[PDB]
């Protein structure tokens, strides 16, 4: 789970 | 018999490691560190935190030469910086083997200038690979090593027994909220990442990352403007299997570039990471 | 040319070293499971027996074992031993387990290269390198008189219970404590202790079998000796150091009558 | 395959490394002698001479030496030198002594594996492993016109005066001190210093011979009271004792007091  | 020694790695790699002085007007050395000469042009890697807010940056070679260095650029995210100095004479450059795969338990040598005592070599191993480091928030890749790292070692070289660059020493684990003292916990930026970042900094004067403001989707972002709970199956004509591989792909894409984002086809315009 | 490396020892041994977590039910107010402390452990054989330190798992409401291959188990506490600070866990594993390499004939020597394998500060499995600094060390405390390997491989909190191995990946010891013993607040560097693997194995088998280490209970400075009736020159037909003797006493079963020449007939009793 | 090991260096050198105890008298009422401080030393030869640190035996009323074979000995202070923090001792009742391997032809190199042999916190004899980190260092002190080996072999209180040997067991140096303090509250790690074995051998012989280190003084290449030179300030010395002018101040030290050399200067012993 990430933010990009 | 002869004495067991890593002086070979030392002869090969140490000449290419330099003392870096961050001077600020008051001029006076505000901080210091190390750096690695990467190639004959005079490009030098170091840590950003070493050369932050410097009014003048000085580089010193083990052979005695000193230089005013130009700040090519830097990156907070990786805490890397590139410097430049111009040498008519040859320069020492760090052995690099881009095919070498660092292994856990490989012997390494930390080369730097601890407490400004002069160049120091210390010996350990690669304790671990792929470490987020000190900050869980920070999503980076670090080599871990028990080679003794101290103030002054940042920006310097970590090399194997052949003298090949394995990483750039960034920081030591010095702290606990409790105040317990860590021993043999040190980190370096992997050389392959350090090389990619250096080339970017040389070209653009900064690291230009792709941002798409977002595989299951969980303001004023590129995605928001292109048109939650949406499923992205393809990004830029590349199958979105893993979220980690895609966010790496996004980063790479140059800002201003328009790509097809298929979801169960939108035209998104990439922008710089803020 | 190839890089000098102890990766071979890492490949052989590191998979059998596990992360151990001590979790409590009365640690938060909501009685939800929460880590109270953590450390390391070493899978010893395929049945699921794992060695760790007693201080790692003391007073735990749940013990968790995490393998490097991703698997997570709740462990049973088989037994522990204050005197050596060893504990034995058991996980119920299917599909096989990594087990630590053991060479029962290997004699550890001073100056042998060693690798400490554990989970310092919960950063994930970490390898550190040093040598065997000494052998037969009492450790941090003068009482107990228990054998320790000393090593300068960097140990930190989280390494306890983990493995110390040689360059062949052979089990040399169970890391127990880093020497943080300065009432000066001067900081010791490269002083760490491990329980020699021969001892650790012997303790394990005793704990596996009896659920606890049953121990029997030279100038003498309601006991079996008091009831038997001074300079002891022979105990159980064995010439009487005080350290080797008291190790003899511990081995002898309770209820066994032996000759104590000083000739008295003593009846050994289990220690409490 | 056999386990990688430096036990060969241990077997060869460790027996000749001794535990040293500095005992003073308590005027304040305990009455008897007590340990003031402790450390290590190196048996250099069969006559019973032993190198150690001066700060380890300073102000002792009695000096005890213990060998790893068991034997103990009262020790005679032969001499000491503040400038190098070296001290020589001697132990009688020789029925054969373990000695430290020396190779006067061995040149120590940066990156050489080394073992520090000592008695940390009186735990007993301890071996730690590192490499030669550097050479020609001043250390953690004002310049003394002398040089140090740097190592990352872990050194602690109790290591002072003990041996730093290579993988063959050859004396590389005498461990003197660890790095002490930090600018920002970090804890220095893997910064230790030892006296190069060559310098240690020179000082030993001088101490054995004269009971002290006799040094030439000239009260002073650009010159920057009641001294031998008193030559004027700003004067440029091109030649001293018929030799072209760090190397000079070492040459002065060597010259004997009372010796006149080319102005006609008369060397005097340093105080």
């Amino acid at each position: 789970v990430y933010q990009f | 018999m002869t004495p067991a020694s890593y002086n070979l790695a030392v002869r090969r790699a140490a000449p290419a490691v330099v003392n870096v002085y961050n001077r600020g007007l008051n001029l006076e050395i505000r901080t210091l560190g190390s750096g690695v000469i990467m190639d004959q042009r005079g490009y030098i890697i170091t840590n950003k935190h070493v050369i932050n807010d410097a009014d003048q940056i000085i580089v010193a070679l083990q052979d005695g030469r000193v230089f005013e260095a130009l700040l090519v650029g830097s990156d907070s995210l990786t805490d890397l910086a590139v410097l430049k100095i111009n040498a008519t004479g040859g320069l020492p450059t760090i052995p690099i083997n881009a095919r070498r795969v660092p292994h856990i338990g490989d012997v390494v040598l930390a080369i730097g200038n601890p407490y400004n005592l002069g160049q120091t070599i210390t010996q350990g191993i690669i304790s671990a690979t792929g470490r987020i480091g000190l900050n869980p928030t920070g999503r980076q890749n670090f080599l871990q090593t028990d080679a003794s790292i101290n103030h002054g070692n940042s920006g310097g070289a970590l090399v194997n027994s052949l003298g090949e660059l394995m990483g750039i020493n960034t920081l030591s684990f010095d702290k606990s909220n409790d105040g317990e003292t860590p021993e043999g916990i040190g980190f370096a930026i992997p050389f392959q990442l350090a090389t990619k970042i250096m080339d970017k900094l040389i070209r653009d004067g900064r690291v230009i990352r792709g941002y798409i403001g977002i595989i299951v989707v969980n303001p004023d972002g590129p995605a928001a403007n292109a048109g939650v709970n949406d499923l992205i199956i393809s990004v830029d004509n590349k199958p979105a299997i893993s979220a980690l591989e895609t966010m790496d792909q996004v980063a790479e894409i140059r800002p201003g570039s328009v790509i097809p984002v298929v979801v169960m086809t939108l035209q998104v315009t990439i922008q710089e990471y803020p």
